[PDB]
């Protein structure tokens, strides 16, 4: 009888398997249409609706983020697993600027067998994009044993997190106000899970990582490399690489700090060896995050007189120009999981793309610089991710207002007021769209315009009228005078990409300094752009979502509806559902437009080779200067040219892009019938295909029935997205394994 | 021949085509070592574009100009197993399919629940039928005579 | 080549012919609708009940087969056009082989002979073709906009 | 305004007048039916057509029935 | 800090009428209520309720309508809606004989009734050019 | 015609027209359609019953 | 070539769009019929499941098939 557990709650039993639908009210009756087939699967974690309580909501979210680890932790023993067993990783350490990585093999069967390329090291396989290869020599792993290892921890990390779930769904649930205790919960977020992860990954690195990657910079072969455990037991292996463990810890707790600057620096830049951030200054970093997490997990108070209430802190945040303010917040974000969810999500996606960004703009890893394949793929898998993340978030805030949202406990705070004028936001904010769109691709079509007449002088050139980026360029070099004048304790700047010099490993580019002129101030305005549209689109999506002068009681609709009618001229995708679809569809058009800009502008004026001389060739050419600031110049000097190795990949081992690349146009081109066209015709002719059967009696008892309109509308953005993301990632892997 | 086209048996084209996968493949093993998995693969590859080759060779195919096998599908039977004998034993497949679908559905729509036993099929019954289905030629052509194959006017119509 | 071309123009003209028919019997009633004659030809919908009736009317129908015929008659003009160009500059054997194959005529027909119209302007100079490619670029630009 | 018709197939649920956001049906005294009640359309002036009258309706092809035709500000829901 | 007395607190949102509720025509709905109770506004946000006479007025029939059904979960049901026109014709509309349109009231005429199903409608082709 | 009886819809513009439904009560008061049926197929709005006039329904034999 | 298919096709669309609307607003059921027995038109509104059906039989079948001949080579 526990006070924040509550034991035996649900009974471990097959009998609701064998009963689909039985969470749902509605669907529990059993199938009638074919309709209910979908629904079946559009409310299987809308927990909302199961039940009314927000104790079994909590308690079934609680098992599904154990379900959810549990599967992440299976992905990732199976990611170590094919390094272990599958792969090249003891031929790449050996040879890593020679060496491609790869890491799944295929069998031989329907002539499938060429997709196995020449990776090297007496390896067949498919090329790996992920980057796991320079992970795991990051991490000192130095042999395929210790990959199996890992393999067979992730395993059992993942049937502990499956019991996990078992355990908090059917024997011990926690209560309501276990799951409400936001200030333990994030006192412990950041203590414990942060500050604890940063100072164990920090104690790590220094005890394996530091003398094992320093001995492989070194020139020492991985099987002379003494065993991980041995730089522990042994204070003489790594007192030799590093001459400061031979005082041990006490400059630790006698304040002498600067004992420990042997392995604990500050340097930046990239080590010359590998092209990647120094182990050290990684070390150095982890262990400041530890303390800074930890320092701030002992904030709020949980279970003494010490700390803070958030209650008192957003209490005492009113203002003149916003009322009650922050009064009530607290009350949302601690009784609807929805409204968490959309910070969550929204902070996380942003926080997936300033991951992409600082990871090629500071390699962090060795030898994953100079691996152009893994950078690309890395960047552009977490754009995409941040982006849907983004979409999400934009998602569950509107169906928090649609569902969770309580007039009368919102009297005149953020909320309320910022629907009492959403109006004036969302027309400043088309305002500013529709600014920012005539101008950056008006330029964009007058410099098209401009080079088909002949008239070169006129165009938004670097020779011609001139947009700098003066402000970026100013931050630019702010940075490379920092080490020594703001950051007195630094050596090199933070990245090469704000200037310096040009860092190469084994004659190819690391990083470079990035140049931004007329071009970049382009596609930078262009990004701006897409995200104000996409922001458009998602806030008026969030703000309508109750009511509007169309149809003043939307929330009686519900979150998630088709229209309310033919009728005020048409009621379309009203909903806010209609905007998280088209939201998506922006997202995607803005994220393209991301990861096409980086690709180009790295292949054209950061990657390459460099002579022994000192002469700087790139993959392109240095073309982006002069011919993405034109939309046929993207036309043919970027997807024409650079969709070459893609088109020509039959016959290799890159054909699987080129098929790929097909079967995502095919998906892209087929999502257009759903996104096109209306359920009343296909309705239509299932009623002719329906004739036929019942003509053959074999008409299904199971009334077939078309897609509902927001079924046919997700199926579309689904198969749109799925299409265009394919195609990009096809083409992108062809073009930059190719070259 | 048929259609201006040539035994592949005589045709030079397709021996040049045989000869350069063959070259290429070689090509690709010299770059490895030994005994090692890579070579047997790749010799695997070899010894099966050769018997690939031989046998689409010796199997009365013609070839066009590019040296590629021309199926000849306008019914005659000396060219019957490229088109006439696989699309029999489609046939057979594809009927002895929709046969037991067809018994299943009329089967489970005369119980109590139809629509449960659709997304819950019952096992029992599904495998009675589905091995039933090697009748479906002469099942098929003992329902229709006996008019149970076709529904008459039960059908629902619509408006016009 | 022309055997797989041919079944997949059989399969456009088909296939539009089932929107259209299927719209002109279906014009005066279905099951969704047995009323659809005294709404006329275009109307909207019959709004979202009886499981939704999104392009329930006559006019949708050709307004789905438009895009249905505009898909066969584009795989018409590039059959025609690709069978042409590689008559008129010889390598007849560059359609005959890559014709059978999806691959083959993006890259040989669309990727390939696209070089000439993209190039009509570039950032050094420009051609009598300039317009075309103008013309190229307005028409992707119009086509996307009714996407929107 | 759009037009909106009421055939004797109604059975006098009320579905439809509760469901009106317009106020446009009303239930009205009948003899053809067990609830002795049928929907009438004294208001389609204020007829928005928005349809919901007819998706509320039980019958098997409808008793209220909506006629879209000539546009208005209160039928085209307009609050500018 | 307002008009009217009777108008509930509500603080203003940038989503009531425009200038068609000035030259064409506005609409009111007035309801008395026991209790202060805060409610949501059809336009904009949340406001409170009068303990005794509240009016409010709105641009469309819709959204006082809307107001109305909100009301209805307050257990108030006094509520009535009026038209006026640009200048002070008011003209009940809601409750149009003081009973909802939902219950039924002598005195009503079946408007829009066709005494046969939908079948029976005319053929369009008979009714061509007039 | 009785509760119980199998009666084919003559009414055209019905989801179940040519098909075959079971009697739940037939009226005999004076109202317009006093036939109530029901059928095992829902319509395209989710509903399995419907009231028919005498003239649009036909017993089974 | 290009420019006389393309408006053969608009041509096409056309007639059949024309053919809806006269089905729409000018056919007369009572014309073409006679005694209950429909003639050579009004019967095409009888077995329209039957044209619709294999109609979209043959559809599916020419793409299912060319689709599948065109990918296998692919
Ligand atoms: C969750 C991530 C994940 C993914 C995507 C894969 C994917 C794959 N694994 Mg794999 N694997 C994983 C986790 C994963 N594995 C884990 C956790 C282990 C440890 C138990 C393994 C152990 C493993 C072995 C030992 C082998 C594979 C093989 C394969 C490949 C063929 C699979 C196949 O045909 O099975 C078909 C499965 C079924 C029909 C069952 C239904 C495929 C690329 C095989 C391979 O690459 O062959 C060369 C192979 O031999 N895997
Ligand atoms: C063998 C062990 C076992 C058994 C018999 C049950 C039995 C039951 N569970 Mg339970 N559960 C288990 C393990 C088990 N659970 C574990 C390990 C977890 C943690 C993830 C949970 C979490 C959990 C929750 C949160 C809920 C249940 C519920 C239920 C009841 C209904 C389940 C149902 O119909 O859905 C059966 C569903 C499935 C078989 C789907 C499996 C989904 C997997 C995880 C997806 C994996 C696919 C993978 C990602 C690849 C995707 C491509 C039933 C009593 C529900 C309940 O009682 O409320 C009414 C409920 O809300 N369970
Ligand atoms: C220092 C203590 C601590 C730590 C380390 C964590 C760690 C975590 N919590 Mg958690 N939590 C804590 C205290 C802690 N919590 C307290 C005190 C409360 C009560 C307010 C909660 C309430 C809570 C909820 C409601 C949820 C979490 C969730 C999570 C996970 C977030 C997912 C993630 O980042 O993946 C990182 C994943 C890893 C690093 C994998 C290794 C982590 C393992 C499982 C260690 C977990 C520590 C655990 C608390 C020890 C208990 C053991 C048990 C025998 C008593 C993460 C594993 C979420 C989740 O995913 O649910 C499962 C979630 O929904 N926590
Ligand atoms: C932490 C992440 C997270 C979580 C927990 C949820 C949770 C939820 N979302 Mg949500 N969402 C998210 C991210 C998340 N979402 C993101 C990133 C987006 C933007 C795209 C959305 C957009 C969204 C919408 C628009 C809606 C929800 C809804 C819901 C609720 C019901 C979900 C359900 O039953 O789906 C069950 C799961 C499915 C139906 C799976 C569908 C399969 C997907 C679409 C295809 C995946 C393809 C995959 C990539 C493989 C393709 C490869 C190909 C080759 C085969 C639930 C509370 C719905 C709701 O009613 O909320 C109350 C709703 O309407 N969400
Ligand atoms: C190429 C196709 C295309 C184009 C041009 C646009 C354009 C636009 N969309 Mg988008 N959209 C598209 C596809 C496209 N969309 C698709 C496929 C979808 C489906 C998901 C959407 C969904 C969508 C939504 C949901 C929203 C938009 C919005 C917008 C507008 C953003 C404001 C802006 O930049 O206006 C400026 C106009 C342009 C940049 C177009 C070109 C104008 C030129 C360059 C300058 C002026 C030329 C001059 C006047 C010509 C005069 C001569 C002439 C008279 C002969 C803009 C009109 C948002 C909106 O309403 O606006 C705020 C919005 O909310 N779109
Ligand atoms: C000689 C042939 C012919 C004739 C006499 C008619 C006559 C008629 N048709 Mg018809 N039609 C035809 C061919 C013909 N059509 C063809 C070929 C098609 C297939 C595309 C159609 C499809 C069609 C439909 C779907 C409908 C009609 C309708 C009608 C009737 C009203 C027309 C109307 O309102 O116009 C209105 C005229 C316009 C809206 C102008 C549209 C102009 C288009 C958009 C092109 C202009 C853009 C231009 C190319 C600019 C270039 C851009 C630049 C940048 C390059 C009328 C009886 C309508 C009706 O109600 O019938 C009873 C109806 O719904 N027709
Ligand atoms: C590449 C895009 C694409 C594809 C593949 C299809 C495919 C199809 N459409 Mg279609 N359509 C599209 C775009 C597309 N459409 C667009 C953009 C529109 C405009 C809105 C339409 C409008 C439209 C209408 C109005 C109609 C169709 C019909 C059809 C079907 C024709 C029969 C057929 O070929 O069966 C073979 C099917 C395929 C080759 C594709 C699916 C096969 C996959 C690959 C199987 C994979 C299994 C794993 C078929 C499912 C007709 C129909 O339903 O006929 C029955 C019909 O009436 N479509
Ligand atoms: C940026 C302007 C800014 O944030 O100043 C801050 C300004 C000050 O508001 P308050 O003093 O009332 O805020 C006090 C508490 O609400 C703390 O949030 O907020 C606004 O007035 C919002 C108007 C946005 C207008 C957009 C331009
Ligand atoms: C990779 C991976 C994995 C593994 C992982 C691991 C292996 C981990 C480990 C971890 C660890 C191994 C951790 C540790 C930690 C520790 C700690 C965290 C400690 C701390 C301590 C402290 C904090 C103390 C303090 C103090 C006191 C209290 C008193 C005296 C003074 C002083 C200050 C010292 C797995 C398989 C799962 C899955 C896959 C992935
Ligand atoms: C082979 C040969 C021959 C023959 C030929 C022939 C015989 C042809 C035919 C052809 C044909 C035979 C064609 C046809 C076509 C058709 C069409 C193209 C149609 C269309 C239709 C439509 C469009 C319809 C419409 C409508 C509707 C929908 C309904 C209402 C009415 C109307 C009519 C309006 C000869 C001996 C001479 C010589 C050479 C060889
Ligand atoms: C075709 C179509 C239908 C009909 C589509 C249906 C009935 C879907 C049928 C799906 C089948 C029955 C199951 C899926 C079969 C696939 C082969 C499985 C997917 C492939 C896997 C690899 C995932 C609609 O209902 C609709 C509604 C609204 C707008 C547009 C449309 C629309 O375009
Ligand atoms: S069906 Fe399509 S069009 Fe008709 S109302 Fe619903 S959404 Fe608007
Ligand atoms: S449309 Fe249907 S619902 Fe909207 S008002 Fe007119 S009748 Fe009432």
């Amino acid at each position: 009888k526990s006070t924040i557990v509550d034991f035996n709650p649900v009974e471990t039993s097959f009998e609701k398997w064998a009963k689909p639908g039985q969470f749902s009210r509605t669907l529990a009756k059993g199938p009638k249409t074919t309709t209910w087939i979908w629904n079946l699967h559009a409310d299987a974690h809308d927990f909302d609706i199961q039940t009314n309580s927000l104790q079994e909501v909590s308690r079934k979210i609680f098992s599904a983020h154990f379900g959810q680890l549990a599967v992440i932790f299976l992905w990732l023993s199976g990611m170590h697993f094919h390094g272990a067993y599958f792969s090249n990783y003891s031929a790449w350490l050996t040879n890593p600027t020679s060496t491609k990585p790869s890491a799944q093999i295929v069998w031989p069967i329907v002539g499938q067998e060429v997709l196995n390329a020449d990776v090297g090291g007496n390896f067949q396989g498919i090329q790996i994009t992920s980057g796991f290869f320079q992970l795991w020599r990051a991490e000192g792993i130095t042999s395929e044993v210790e990959l199996y290892w890992t393999a067979v921890g992730g395993l059992v990390a993942s049937f502990l997190m499956l019991f996990a779930g078992w355990f908090h769904y059917h024997k011990a649930a926690p209560k309501l106000e276990w799951f409400q205790n936001v200030e333990s919960m994030l006192n412990h977020h950041l203590a414990g899970l942060l500050g604890l992860g940063s100072l164990s990954w920090a104690g790590h690195q220094i005890h394996i990582a530091l003398p094992i990657n320093k001995l492989l910079d070194l020139g020492v072969s991985p099987e002379e490399i003494p065993l991980p455990y041995e730089f522990i037991l042994n204070r003489d292996l790594i007192a030799q690489l590093y001459p400061s463990f031979n005082k041990g810890l006490t400059p630790f707790f006698t304040l002498n700090w600067g004992e420990y600057s042997d392995f604990l620096t500050f340097k930046g830049g990239l080590n010359p060896v590998t092209g990647g951030l120094w182990l050290t200054d990684t070390a150095h970093h982890h262990l400041a995050i530890a303390v800074l997490f930890i320092v701030a997990g002992h904030m709020y108070k949980t279970n003494w007189f010490l700390g803070h209430s958030i209650k008192t802190i957003l209490e005492a945040h009113k203002g003149p120009f916003t009322g009650e303010g922050h009064k009530g917040l607290y009350e949302v974000l601690t009784t609807s999981w929805h409204a968490q969810l959309a910070i969550n999500l929204a902070l996380f996606g942003s926080l997936s793309i300033i991951v992409a960004h600082h990871m090629y703009a500071m390699p962090p890893y060795p030898y994953i610089a100079i691996d152009y394949p893994t950078q690309l793929s890395l960047f552009t898998h977490h754009v995409w991710i941040g982006g849907f993340c983004i979409v999400g978030g934009a998602a569950h805030g509107a169906i928090f207002f649609v569902r969770d949202y309580n007039a009368a406990n919102n009297y005149n705070n953020l909320i309320d007021r910022v629907i009492r004028h959403r109006d004036a936001i969302i027309s400043h904010l088309n305002w500013v769209c529709i600014f920012l769109g005539c101008h950056s691709f008006g330029l964009y079509v007058h410099n098209d315009t401009m080079r088909a007449l002949g008239r070169s002088q006129d165009l938004f050139s670097d020779n011609a009228i001139a947009l700098k980026p003066i402000f970026a360029q100013f931050i630019q070099n702010l940075h490379t005078l920092a080490p020594g004048s703001t950051a007195p304790n630094a050596l090199t700047t933070v990245s090469y990409a704000f200037g310096g010099d040009v860092i190469s490993v084994g004659s190819k580019i690391a990083m470079m300094p990035i140049s931004l002129g007329t071009a970049d101030f382009l596609v930078h305005h262009i990004h701006a752009f897409t995200i104000h549209v996409t922001v458009l689109i998602l806030l008026k999506g969030v703000l309508y979502s109750r009511n509007s002068r169309l149809i003043p009681d939307k929330a009686n609709l519900g979150f998630r509806f088709p229209c309310d009618g033919p009728g005020r001229g048409g009621t379309c995708q009203v909903s806010a559902w209609d905007h998280v679809f088209l939201g998506l569809f922006w997202m995607y058009n803005s994220i393209s437009i991301v990861i096409f800009h980086f690709s180009w502008k790295m292949q054209s004026d950061v990657w390459g080779t460099v002579s022994p001389t000192g002469a700087v060739s790139h993959i392109t050419g240095g073309n982006f200067a002069q011919s993405s600031i034109t939309i046929n110049g993207w036309l043919r000097d970027f997807l024409w040219s650079q969709a070459a190795q893609v088109v020509q990949s039959y016959g290799s081992s890159l054909s699987a892009y080129g098929l790929i690349f097909l079967g995502a146009h095919f998906i892209w081109a087929f999502s257009l019938m759903f996104l096109f066209s209306g359920r009343g015709y296909w309705q239509e002719l299932i009623e002719s295909i329906v004739w036929a059967h019942n003509k053959l009696k074999v008409a299904p008892s199971i009334q077939p029935r078309a897609l509902s309109i927001t079924q046919g509308r997700a199926v579309g953005v689904a198969h749109y997205l799925l299409g265009g993301i394919g195609t990009t990632w096809a083409f992108f892997l062809a073009r930059i394994i190719s070259v | 021949d048929i259609g201006g086209l040539n035994p592949c048996k005589d045709s030079e084209v397709f021996q040049k085509r045989l000869a350069k996968t063959v070259k290429k493949l070689e090509n690709r093993l010299k770059k490895y070592e030994e005994g090692t998995p890579p070579q047997i693969a790749i010799q695997q590859q070899i010894t099966q574009t050769k018997q690939r080759f031989t046998r689409y060779a010796d199997s009365n195919l013609l070839c066009g100009n590019d040296g590629l096998p021309h199926l000849i599908t306008d019914g005659r039977w000396s060219h019957g197993s490229e088109f006439l004998l696989p699309s029999i034993l489609f046939l057979y497949i594809s009927g002895w399919i929709g046969w037991v679908g067809r018994k299943y559905i009329r089967t489970v729509g005369q119980t109590s629940n139809p629509t449960e036993k659709e997304i819950i099929i019952d096992v029992p019954l599904a495998i009675s039928i589905m091995t039933s289905g090697f009748l479906w030629p002469f099942a098929a052509w003992q329902e229709f005579l006996s008019g149970d194959l076709i529904a008459s006017d039960e059908t629902i119509t619509t408006s016009p | 080549g022309d055997f797989l071309v041919h079944h997949a123009i059989a399969l456009g003209l088909h296939t539009t012919t089932l929107i259209l028919v299927k719209g002109a019997l279906d014009a005066r009633g279905s099951k969704l609708m047995p009323d659809k004659k005294d709404f006329g030809y275009s109307f909207p919908c019959d709004g979202p009940g009886r499981g939704g009736t999104c392009d329930i009317s006559a006019w949708d129908a050709f307004y789905l087969a438009m895009f249905w015929m505009l898909n066969t008659i584009g795989w018409v003009t590039f059959y025609w056009h690709w069978k042409h160009l590689t008559l008129w500059q010889g390598n007849q054997v560059q359609f005959n082989e890559s014709s059978n194959y999806i691959m083959g005529w993006l890259r040989d027909y669309l990727w390939l002979n696209s070089s000439p119209l993209i190039n009509g302007y570039n950032p050094f100079g420009m051609n009598s073709l300039s317009v075309w490619a103008w013309m190229f670029l307005f028409g992707h630009l119009v086509w996307a906009t009714g996407f929107m | 305004s759009h037009t909106v018709k009421i055939y004797d197939t109604c059975i006098g649920c009320t579905q439809c007048v509760r469901a009106c956001p317009t106020d446009v049906l009303e239930m009205v005294p009948w003899d053809g039916c067990k609830a002795g009640q049928i929907a009438s359309a004294p208001r389609t002036e204020d007829c928005v057509g928005c349809k919901r009258c007819e998706t509320a309706c039980p019958t098997d092809f409808l008793s209220v029935r909506v006629y879209l035709g000539g546009e208005t500000t209160r039928s085209l829901g307009l609050a500018y | 800090k307002l008009k009217q007395s009777d108008f509930p607190k509500f603080e203003g949102s940038t989503g009531g009428w425009l200038s068609a509720a000035k030259n064409e025509e506005k609409y009111v709905i007035i309801w008395t209520s026991k209790d202060a109770s805060l409610f949501e506004m059809p336009t904009g946000g949340t406001a409170k309720m009068n303990a005794g006479n509240n009016v409010a007025y709105f641009a469309r029939k819709e959204q006082c309508l809307a107001l109305g059904s909100q009301l209805r979960g307050f257990k108030i049901t006094n509520y009535k809606i009026f038209r006026i026109y640009p200048p002070l014709d008011i003209t009940l509309l809601h409750p149009f004989d003081g009973v909802f349109p939902e219950k039924v009231n002598q005195g009503r005429s079946p408007v829009g009734k066709r005494d046969a199903s939908i079948g029976g409608n005319p053929n369009p082709a008979s009714l061509k050019f007039q | 015609i009785q509760k119980g009886s199998t009666v084919r819809i003559l009414r055209k513009e019905s989801y179940w027209y040519n098909e075959s439904g079971t009697v739940v009560v037939v009226d005999q008061s004076k109202v317009r359609y006093p036939v109530l049926v029901r059928f095992t197929k829902v319509n395209y709005a989710g509903t399995n019953t419907n009231n028919f006039g005498l003239n649009e329904v036909e017993e089974v034999v | 070539y290009t420019h006389h298919q393309y408006i053969a096709g608009f041509l096409m669309v056309g007639a059949f769009a024309h053919g809806a609307i006269f089905f729409v607003r000018d056919y007369d059921p009572a014309v073409n019929t006679r005694n209950g027995e429909k003639n050579v038109l009004a019967r095409m509104l009888e077995h329209k499941e039957a044209i619709i059906s294999h109609l979209s039989w043959v559809s599916l079948f020419l793409g299912f098939h060319t689709l599948g001949i065109y990918v296998h080579n692919d």
